[PDB]
């Protein structure tokens, strides 16, 4: 029954400051450690700083004290981080967590609770929804949909409307040199089936309220 | 400061087979504040190890650790299909924390060489003045791969970007995507579009291309 929850998704301009919430329930700020550890897409995990409610105490990564405060509040079992001066190497999913133990002599102690994460985009980009293009189709055959121009993450995407899902391989966004994002959406399908089934992708961007049906036919030389 | 290692890079095994990851600090650190961590894709991290070899609570036998002074291990005495994941060690000094960079475990199958899939950018994306051309490496084993783009057997260098899933769940591939992007006005004063796969499980590379305006 204790639960970490933290702060919804955060878009910020290069120079600008973030701030993210960690909210404990079921347990009390004072007998807990919370610290934040970041991770940037497809990279580790990097300690930031964090707060041992014991002895109500405060630690920093010296790569990030000129521009980090963490803050505990022990009346409501909240802790923050607020980070400054934000670049595009600070785009990372933050999570809190108890990494630390307790040494007595009766031996270590130590809690694994985490919260879901929190997304921070530091980017100069606006909001846009993506345009979604074709990827037009031996025995199997291939097809997709062509998601792009998007900003911020995320994207879904679905076949069918949930219908077909063996086959799909939806890949993770790549960031181009715009600052925009892409994605694409593929499916392997029976050749055969070419002819008679309609395939629709389903794209949904809810930074930017965009929603696309896409369906994409066959090519033939007949 | 404390610095942490860890090896191997990627452990490929198959499910039953023991793991054994390395984690090597730059200096001693204290038994007490030395930690093994999972993580698998859309979730925080899980403690595995604590104090190098106490087990978390609700973690299952198979998983171990042992080491002391600047080396130590976690081993998984028989891999299951859920133990497919990245683990990361974590040590400590005053309450100043610092991870390792992580060993991923992935799931070792048959090799397995991709189908690959070419296709040309869609009159709708023409009409907006750029394009985009995919290439799809699909289902294939082990994760390396290369792709190399040619316009009129002029190799394309700095303009096309990749994408890898996730191991499959059941098959235990990989899929990859490599996007070329050009202008409108470049991509019409070219002809032959090629995707070339290199991969271990091909005797030879394979070209997938096709001829701007063919059907």
């Amino acid at each position: 029954q204790v639960q970490l929850v933290q702060s919804g998704a955060e878009v910020k301009k290069p120079g600008a400051t973030v701030k993210v919430s960690c909210k404990i329930s079921g347990h009390t700020l004072i007998k807990l450690s919370i610290h934040w550890v970041r991770q940037a897409p497809g990279k580790g995990l990097e300690w930031m700083g964090g707060y041992e409610g014991e002895v109500d105490e405060i630690f920093y990564a010296q790569k990030f004290q000129h521009r980090l405060t963490v803050i505990a509040d022990t009346a409501t079992d909240t802790v923050y981080m607020e980070l400054g001066r934000l670049t595009s190497d600070d785009t990372a999913v933050y999570f809190c967590g108890t990494l630390g133990v307790t040494v007595t002599e009766a031996g270590l102690g130590i809690d694994d609770y985490w919260g879901q994460g929190t997304l921070v985009t530091v980017s100069s980009a606006s909001t846009k929804g993506p345009s979604v293009f074709p990827l037009a189709p031996g025995g199997t055959a291939a097809l997709g949909c062509l998601v792009k121009d998007y900003f911020p993450e995320p994207v879904t995407v679905s076949w069918n409307s949930g219908a077909l899902t063996s086959g799909v391989h939806t890949f993770p966004a790549v960031l181009q040199s715009s600052g925009l994002y892409s994605l694409s959406s593929v499916v392997t399908v029976p050749s055969s089936s070419l002819g008679t089934q309609t395939y629709i992708c389903n794209v949904n961007h809810k930074p930017s309220n965009t929603k696309v049906d896409k369906k994409v036919e066959p090519k033939s030389c007949d | 400061e404390i610095v942490l290692t860890q090896s191997p890079g990627t452990l490929s095994l198959s499910p039953g087979e023991r793991a054994t990851l390395s984690c090597r600090a730059s200096q001693i650190v204290s038994r007490n504040h030395l930690a093994w961590y999972q993580q698998k894709p859309g979730q925080a991290p899980r403690l595995l190890i604590f104090g190098a070899s106490s087990r978390a609570t609700g973690i299952p036998v198979r998983f171990s650790g042992s080491g002391s002074g600047t080396d130590f291990t976690l081993t998984i005495n028989g891999l299951a299909p859920e133990d497919f994941a990245v683990y990361y060690c974590l040590s400590s000094d005053s309450s100043i924390f610092t991870f390792g960079p992580g060993t991923k475990v992935d799931f070792k199958r048959t090799v397995a060489a991709p189908s690959v899939f070419i296709f040309p950018p869609s009159d709708e994306q023409l009409k907006s003045g750029t394009a985009s051309v995919v290439c799809l490496l699909n289902n294939f084993y082990p994760r390396e791969a290369k792709v190399q783009w040619k316009v009129d057997n002029a190799l394309q260098s700095g303009n096309s970007q990749e994408s890898v899933t996730e191991q499959d769940s059941k098959d235990s591939t990989y899929s990859l995507s490599s996007t070329l992007t050009l202008s409108k006005a470049d991509y019409e004063k070219h002809k032959v579009y090629a995707c070339e796969v290199t991969h271990q499980g091909l005797s030879s590379p394979v070209t997938k291309s096709f001829n701007r305006g063919e059907c």
